[PDB]
């Protein structure tokens, strides 16, 4: 079955770094644009991260530009997401998205700065 | 000629119509002849948290009508930086969101 399986969360302290992980099963890694959101209590859900096929052309949020890294393992269909120079605001479920028919949403992880 | 766009790019979607996004993403003749249907999609493009699968051109350099532009390269608008993200130049890609 085509799943989404999410691993690497974690407790890190502030100004700490950390490497989630996000892999896919039954369709390959160029297929589909992946991309990445934060749900924090507030408003609603909100968008963090997204790259496109045919290159790389990473773009991020003005609040996360230049401060997170996001790498693509072909070769085992998996992405890689750093965070670098965390901050406590970022407390937040992380959630990997992608799309080969009806929208699928992972389960997603916790991660608080203290 | 199929594509999503928002509300007011129904209006530059038209011959002879001025517009950012027209001139810079699609663009139909002075002597067009045909036309375009629009239609809602709030039920199918629309996801809660923000839909950013769908992009448009923002910055770049004239385009000829019914030309397409795949490329996505750095736009300078002025010490150029050489295809690196930084001053004078910008990514010429944004997400309607």
């Amino acid at each position: 079955q085509v799943q989404l399986v999410e691993s690497g969360g974690g407790l890190v302290q502030a100004g700490g770094s950390l490497r989630l992980s996000c892999a896919a099963s039954g369709f390959p890694v160029e297929s589909e644009n992946m991309h990445w959101y934060r749900q924090a209590p507030g408003k609603e859900r909100e968008w963090v991260a997204a790259i496109y096929s045919t290159g790389g052309w990473t773009l991020y949020a003005d609040s996360v530009k230049g401060r997170f890294t996001i790498s693509r393992d072909n070769a085992k269909n998996t992405v890689y997401l750093q965070m670098n120079s965390l901050k406590p605001e970022d407390t937040a479920v992380y959630y990997c998205a992608v799309q080969v028919g009806y929208w699928y949403e992972g389960q997603g992880t916790q991660v608080t700065v203290s | 000629d199929s594509f999503v766009i928002r509300g007011d790019e129904v209006r530059q979607i038209a011959p002879g119509q001025t517009g950012k996004i027209a001139d810079y993403n699609y663009k139909l003749p002075d002597d067009f002849t045909g036309c375009v249907i629009a239609w809602n999609s709030n039920n199918l493009d629309s996801k809660v948290g923000g839909n950013y699968n769908y992009l448009y051109r923002l910055f770049r350099k004239n385009l000829k009508p019914f030309e397409r532009d795949i490329s996505t390269e750095i736009y300078q608008a002025g010490t150029p930086c050489n295809g690196v993200e930084g001053f004078n130049c910008y990514f010429p890609l944004q997400s309607y969101g």
